[PDB]
RNA sequence: UUGAUGUCACGGAACAGGAACUUGAACAACAUCGUUAC
């Protein structure tokens, strides 16, 4: 808390007899979803919640702007104070500028409910999620003002030198306020400034200062918003903000999703998992955006580069960061020293609506459906004719760009995103996210220098087909039967230990494969999402239910005619486990079979007992 | 590839021969009709001894696991 | 690995000890706490083989384990995990650790079936992570002051059903000595469970010497005083029971045994200045000190003498330290007590112009050596670093001091002055000058006087001079015409408080004048009655850069 | 519910670390129901 010194000394300081008395006013906009922790008791659904009004309002409190503030000065000159919390005053340059600053706070009156996050921790061995590592976060929404004033008493010329460097900062964009920094929290951007100087060095002007306390209240308020001078004054010595901004643009094939189970429970559609989408306020009412998170483009980037730098023999993935300075704990951050990357959302440049796929489970004996499921999936269309781009931007600071090895670092991470490895999104495993072309601008060449693609050339044709040599013996007149069983071996060749997904190893191979598919017979592939596409003009639609008779169409995407991979993933899994002798991978182990019995059999009806 | 299937299933590679006769393609100028049986055979024009004929004869109950496990055995 | 041992430990479980079942919840235990972290063993997906007769018997595990959820399955875990923790090796591992227990077992200790067990390793284990906490701001962290609050707390709530525990009782005085040197206040109980304690007897250990020391001490008894010098030697820790001896010997009046155990127990004191050993040893000489006793010098001065060896020379000039935040008090002690001057100059010249770094830039400058491809600077801060870092716990488990020595820096002669000038040393105490005491001295060299006289000391007060010094600071940064006549007044103190500079007999009239100042005589405006006229004046910080 | 001759608390950013991920061809042939007669 506290300790005052109480034997300290007694000093007498003449401060001259000039005083002017500079007002700032404006507003401050935000441009991405805003934090303040208020972390408060008696509910504990939530466990990072945001400090909101009596009347449910989202407030700006003093204290905050206070100490940004203070850190920009630390931040103009370069030296940090050393104060302790007790004794004389501190006479630095920076608290020198600060005891003569003051704020107001803000309310922004939109009371709309905080929409809440959730988070994962992902285990880099198996792929999946960890055991019990969920937790959620509710943010605040984009797009929402503050009234901003702030005053500075002081002997000089109007405002001094850092401060009138600091508020060119925040008229530029980079007032980075509170929050989640490192995953792309508040940054403020302060519009429409105006500025005066008072004078109370004189008589007529401290006694017409004097007549209305100031204007501190209301009516003085809105009297001296009629003297104020439009534009903020032009720094002296300009130095330099420490946050650049790079933007990134993703885009090649494929469909996406980004999964979000509650919504998924709660929406009017009723699909089984739904993409995921945000809220911006538009002065009183939201409007909701499909985009792609944040802290998922941060864990992406994260392992990309923790997957490849050795660390003395063990790699980055197997090690537990807790108190360690390894090269993912320097650029990425820990617990115990904050980052030095801010990510932020990625918008998709139009208006994409999400469609519905349908898929089944067929059982491997008796190949038919499972125990009558469907399921289905709502992603965003994404095709080789309409690439489906993503716009965004992430911020790096200056001591980073200017070393040598952290860029190199962050050139191989991105060099392996471009190149296909590391698929966006959820479903990867049928083809969501497929390829990729990243670029990135804005660095002076400092990154996009290894993201260079790099061929060999062999000119060499796949070695031809083998000719068969199982035949049958086809007579006429004898007709077949179509099912044919085929009985397995008794020895499976099981193994408790797989690879593991934490490293590149050594005497394994990853690439890439280009087939050819060509029909022979007549193909059925089709699309179930609507069932009267042959039905004839000019009759009634449909009633709400009847038994008519359903008739599909082909699967097209974008008026292009295309193939899932779903099922080619499940024609050649069936073949590659049939080969192999593997178990059947998908079977209904329940539902007892039950059998007529004969009329005949007077053996079995015999001991049937009333 | 191929050496490692002869490491765990020794000589006995015969449930690959069954899957490359089931996998086999009418080259040409053979026409094998297939198709299911009827229920009864006083239904179907060409009297082909549907269902109910076949589970006392040649599918019988004892000799069904039988036939339904050679790639293509005639039914009729 | 972990999913054998649950089928080997379910083979031969046969329901009715109290061992087989505890083996069983043990492995059940590891498996599930294998599995709440990511580690390299969750790429077994295996099963258990026999699944009737195992679903048989875990539900039967299950279910004959409600009626007797007496805190026997995870206390005893727990318990064997911590007594784990405490024998490992460097500092990282036992601070994983403990804070992994503590967030593991701090859930099950809030309802009313709460076991001994499972409240004793929890406090324990607070302790225990009170002590491992790295200071970066020349303060001690508010974080071990409330790990030791949490502590206290627990044995209270173990404490407020039974009276004597001595056990817990041992916990709450460990926490409550541990919150005194930390510069807060005793707890307001503190006499009657030291009274509980003193009335059962039996120190088995070092920690609780101490406390019968502080019992006697507070009720002046001597019933423990001569039980405590029958100990036996060769132990981990021979200098702290040196210590411990001397103290109990002085309050029975052995005197001629005081010292000998003393300067044992100084020549083999450890190199960390981190250690729980001299803020004692500061603790001893204060209190022989202000028992008008005679002994308190001879401790004092050799004290200094093996404290100076403890620096670090990582090239060919400069000199690094540690800061342990009562250097300056022992060198004001071991200042006061010497009488020779040459000798007073020769200790006021070890507290001046150093590296008296903290943890922070150590850091810093490790990964500086570590940026330029250096070897002879991550073998050297590295001994620091690791070394001040591992004495933390000291008393508790502890070990011989795994340091080395310091060397020996070669002292400058004060015979390397010529003889027309005239050496004057500066010293301001601030021991003496917090009672009434007149503040601070100046030692005056003059090498071509006689011999036995060759040294003058002088003393004077400086509040004042400080007070003036900073009005005139202040006003020296906010105004620039209104800071004109603070330079008059303050060189008019100058001229008040030290009255013997404008002598004759000492500072001959026209020889060159050496000075050599201290503290914030400094920074003192003296820029141009004042001496820069006719004595020729010139600057130096410390008395061991004079080449020439 | 303060006490007077002495309050820099506008002397202090609730901040810092965690990929809603993994598995699934929109696919398909044999019956259903019980009693009659000596």
């Amino acid at each position: 808390h506290g300790k005052p010194d109480r034997l300290e000394k007694s000093r007498s300081v003449s401060i001259g007899s000039v005083l002017k008395e500079t007002v700032v006013c404006g507003e401050l906009v935000a441009k991405t979803p805003f934090f303040f922790g208020a972390i408060d008791e008696d509910a504990k659904q939530t466990d990072l919640q945001v400090l909101l009004t009596p009347d449910n309002k989202y407030r700006l409190p003093r204290s905050a702007v206070r100490g940004i503030l203070r850190r920009d000065l630390q931040t103009y000159f370069d030296s940090p104070c050393n104060a302790e919390l007790g004794g004389r005053p501190c006479m630095c340059k920076t608290c020198r500028i600060m005891r003569g600053i003051t704020v107001m706070d803000a309310r922004s009156e939109y009371n709309a409910p905080p929409e809440i996050r959730h988070r994962t921790r992902i285990n880099p061995f198996t792929g999946t999620v960890a055991e019990g590592a969920l937790f959620n976060m509710e943010v605040a929404p984009e797009g929402i003002v503050f009234p901003f004033q702030l005053r500075y008493r002081g002997s000089e010329d109007g405002l001094p030198d850092a401060l009138k460097t600091v508020l060119k900062w925040w008229a530029e964009g980079q007032a980075f306020m509170s929050g989640a920094a490192s995953t792309g929290k508040g940054r403020f951007r302060m519009e429409n400034a105006k500025y005066e100087t008072l004078d109370l060095s004189d008589e007529n002007q401290r006694n017409d200062y004097l007549k209305n306390w100031g204007w501190r209240d209301e009516k003085g308020l809105e009297e001296l918003k009629k003297r104020l001078n439009s534009g903020l004054p032009e720094p002296g010595n300009y130095r330099d903000p420490k946050w650049h901004e790079i933007n990134v643009s993703i885009e090649m094939a494929s469909p996406f999703i980004n999964g979000d189970p509650i919504r998924a429970a709660v929406d009017k559609r009723g699909t089984d998992v739904v993409t995921f989408v945000k809220y911006k306020a538009e002065g009183e009412e939201a409007k909701p955006v499909c985009a792609y998170k944040a802290e998922s483009f941060r864990g992406v980037i994260r392992s990309a580069v923790a997957r490849i730098h050795m660390e003395d023999g063990v790699p980055l993935t197997e090690l537990t960061h807790s108190d360690c300075e390894c090269l993912l704990c320097q650029i990425f951050g820990s617990e115990y020293e904050a980052g030095k990357i801010r990510f932020e959302d990625l918008v998709f440049e139009s208006d994409p609506e999400p469609v519905t796929f349908d898929h089944v489970a067929i059982d491997r004996f008796t190949g038919g459906a499972a125990d009558k499921k469907k399921f289905d999936d709502s992603p965003l269309p994404g095709s080789p004719a309409r690439p489906l781009m993503l716009k965004g931007s992430f911020w790096i600071r200056r001591d980073v760009l200017e070393d040598e090895e952290y860029c190199k670092a962050l050139g191989k991470a991105l060099a392996d995103v471009n190149n296909g490895l590391y698929p966006l999104g959820g479903k990867s495993a049928i083809g969501y996210g497929q390829v990729k072309s990243l670029g990135i601008k804005g660095d002076d060449k400092r990154i996009s220098r290894l993201m260079n693609p790099a061929f060999d050339e062999t000119d060499v044709a796949v070695p031809e087909k083998p000719k068969t040599d199982a035949e049958v013996r086809i007579e006429a007149e004898k007709v077949y039967y179509p099912h044919y069983f085929v009985e397995p071996h008794k020895k499976v060749e099981r193994e408790e230990k797989p690879c593991g997904h934490q490293k590149f190893h050594e005497g394994r191979l990853t690439g890439k494969i280009r087939c050819k598919l060509i029909t022979k017979t007549p193909l059925i592939v089709p699309d179930t999402s609507n069932d009267d596409f042959f039905r004839p003009a000019d009759k009634e639609a449909r009633k709400e239910k009847d038994e008519y008779h359903k008739s599909y169409a082909f699967f097209r995407l974008h008026k292009q005619i295309m193939i899932p991979g779903s099922e080619l993933r499940g024609m050649v899994s069936s073949v590659y486990e049939t080969v192999t002798n593997s178990c059947f991978r998908i079977f209904d182990e329940t539902k007892r079979l039950s059998w007529r019995m004969d009329a005949d059999h007077q053996n079995v009806l015999q001991d049937f007992l009333p | 590839g191929f050496a490692k299937l002869k490491e765990w299933f020794r000589d006995e590679l015969d449930f690959i021969e069954n899957l490359k006769k089931l996998l086999w393609f009418p080259e040409g100028d053979q026409a094998p009709r297939v198709c299911y049986p009827m229920l009864r055979k006083k239904d179907d024009p060409n009297g082909n001894s549907g269902y109910e004929e076949l589970k006392d004869g040649e599918f019988k109950k004892e000799d069904r696991q039988k036939k339904l496990t050679t790639p293509w055995t005639p039914w009729a | 690995n972990p999913i054998r041992d649950i089928q080997d430990r379910l083979k031969t479980a046969k329901f009715d000890n109290k061992d087989d079942m505890m083996n069983l919840a043990s492995s059940l235990y590891k498996y599930e706490k294998q599995l709440m972290d990511s580690s390299e063993a969750t790429l077994c997906q295996q099963g258990l083989s026999n699944r009737p007769n195992s679903f048989s018997q875990l539900s039967q595990f299950r279910d004959s384990d409600i009626q007797s959820k007496a805190g026997g399955q995870t206390g005893k875990f727990w318990q064997n995990e911590y007594e784990a923790c405490k024998n490992f090796q460097t500092h990282k591992e036992r601070r994983e650790t403990l804070e992994q227990i503590i967030r593991f077992l701090q859930n099950g200790a809030e309802e009313k079936d709460a076991d001994d067990l499972l409240l004793k390793t929890l406090a324990r284990a607070y302790f225990h992570r009170g002590l491992l906490y790295r200071p970066k701001g020349f303060s001690v962290p508010a974080r071990k002051v409330e790990a030791m609050k949490k502590a206290i707390a627990y044995c209270e709530i173990i404490l407020d059903k039974n009276e004597e525990e001595s056990e817990a009782l041992r916990i709450w005085l460990y926490a409550a000595m541990e919150l005194r040197r930390c510069g807060e206040e005793y707890p307001e109980n503190f006499a009657e469970k030291l009274f509980y304690l003193a009335n059962d007897g039996f120190i088995s250990e070092l920690y609780d010497i101490r406390l019968f020391l502080e019992y006697t001490e507070r009720e002046e008894d001597n019933n423990f005083l001569d039980m405590i010098l029958q100990e036996n030697q060769d132990r981990e820790r021979l200098f702290e029971l040196c210590l411990y001896k001397a103290r109990a010997c002085f309050h029975l009046n052995q005197l001629n045994d005081v010292r000998i155990y003393g300067e044992s127990a100084i020549d083999n004191a450890p190199g960390a200045f981190a250690d729980p050993f001299w803020d004692e040893l500061v603790e001893f000489i204060r209190m022989l000190r202000n028992k008008k006793s005679e002994l308190w010098k001879e401790i004092a001065i050799k004290a200094w003498d093996k404290c100076r060896e403890k620096e670090m020379k990582v090239g060919n000039n400069i000199y690094l330290s540690w800061y342990w935040a009562r250097q300056r008090e022992l060198y004001d002690l071991a200042f006061m007590a010497q009488d020779g001057i040459e000798k007073k100059t020769r200790i006021a010249d070890s507290l001046k112009s150093r590296t008296t770094l903290r943890i922070q830039e150590l850091n810093e400058l490790r990964k500086d050596a570590h940026r330029k491809q250096n070897r002879r600077l991550e073998d050297k801060l590295d001994r620091i670093i690791e070394q001040e870092n591992e004495a933390r716990d000291g008393a508790y488990l502890r070990r011989n001091p795994p340091c080395f020595t310091g060397g020996k820096r070669e002292e400058i002669p004060f015979a390397r002055l010529p003889q027309n000038w005239i050496a004057v040393h500066f010293y301001l105490n601030e021991l003496e000058s917090h009672e009434g005491g007149k503040g601070g001295h100046a030692l005056i060299y003059d090498p071509q006087k006689a011999e036995k006289d060759q040294w003058q000391d002088k003393s004077f007060d400086y509040k004042e001079l400080h007070r003036k010094f900073l009005e005139w600071q202040e006003n020296y940064i906010l105004n620039e015409e209104g800071s004109a006549d603070f330079l008059v007044t303050l060189c008019r103190e100058i001229e008040k408080a030290m009255p013997f500079l404008f002598k004759s007999e000492v500072i001959p009239e026209d020889r060159p004048v050496l000075w050599i100042p201290h503290g914030f005589l400094h920074r003192l405006p003296l820029h141009a009655e004042i001496f820069w006229e006719r004595h020729a004046s010139r600057y130096l910080p410390a008395w061991h850069l004079f080449d020439p």
